[PDB]
């Protein structure tokens, strides 16, 4: 049902927490990733859709010191640039 | 709201 293959930066990212394998689902993905970031408290505590990126990996592969959980169109197009699909 | 819910915006 269409797998797809994360880029090096961003399998590095899934590996880095758990995952197992080279390709995935978009919601293993997303999994992932939401994990990842939760994990790494890269997460504002007082408004907590803000996330930081900056001296971290995720800005490595999004190009960005912060973003907003809520930009969904933004995110999901910075995640796509990320997979082979 | 938190950030888990955001995020449950963003995929469903």
């Amino acid at each position: 049902e269409t797998l797809v293959r994360p880029k090096p930066l961003l399998l590095k990212l899934l590996k880095s927490v758990g995952a197992q394998k080279d390709t995935y689902t978009m919601k293993e993905v997303l999994f992932y990733l939401g994990q990842y970031i939760m994990t790494k408290r890269l997460y504002d505590e007082k408004q907590q859709h803000i996330v930081y990126c900056s001296n971290d990996l995720l800005g490595d592969l999004f190009g960005v010191p912060s973003f907003s959980v809520k930009e969904h169109r933004k995110i999901y197009t910075m995640i796509y640039r990320n997979l082979v699909v | 709201t938190s950030f888990a819910e955001y995020w449950k915006l963003l995929s469903c």
